[PDB]
């Protein structure tokens, strides 16, 4: 059948990360005091 | 570890932003998940039920079996 015949040539066809920032949420930073040696002097005077 | 809502459940990794999973079924189609063992569907439509090379089919069921071709049924075997 000549009427389907079909000829193609060449053509041209031409057509991740994951980050978050919140704003803050630090902790208790430099975890250390004392009450004695206070307390020692205001009951020493 | 229940959960509710109008919509349902979602996932979607951020890396690619795609939803691997969600539960509004009408959006997106469900897919047959890999590793699966059985799957009891109320409703198929097979082309063709065949075994591997190995063991036996067995259409085996407690209820009654009504097996009805439109066009007609043709049994090949050996031992029939
Ligand atoms: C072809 O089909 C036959 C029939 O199902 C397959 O034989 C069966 O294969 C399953 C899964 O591989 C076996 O189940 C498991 O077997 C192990 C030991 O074989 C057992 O310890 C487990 O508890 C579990 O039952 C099943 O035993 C086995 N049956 C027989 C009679 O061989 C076969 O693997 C299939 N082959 C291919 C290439 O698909
Ligand atoms: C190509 O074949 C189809 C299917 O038979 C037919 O409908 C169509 O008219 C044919 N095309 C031509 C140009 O004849």
């Amino acid at each position: 059948d000549w009427c389907n015949v079909s000829l193609v040539d060449t053509s041209v066809p031409e057509p991740g990360i994951l980050e978050h920032d919140p704003f803050f949420c630090p902790p208790t930073e430099a975890t250390a005091r004392d009450f004695l040696a206070d307390a020692l002097v205001t009951l020493l005077v | 570890t229940s959960i509710t809502s109008d919509i349902g459940m979602q996932f979607f990794d951020p890396r690619t932003q795609n939803i691997l999973f969600s539960t509004d079924y009408e959006t997106h189609e469900f897919h047959l998940p890999s590793g699966v063992k059985s799957l009891n569907v109320q409703k198929a439509s097979t082309e063709r039920i065949t075994s591997n090379a190995t063991s036996d089919l067995n259409i085996k069921v407690d209820g009654r079996a009504i097996v009805r071709g439109n066009e007609g049924v043709f049994i090949m075997g050996k031992t029939i």
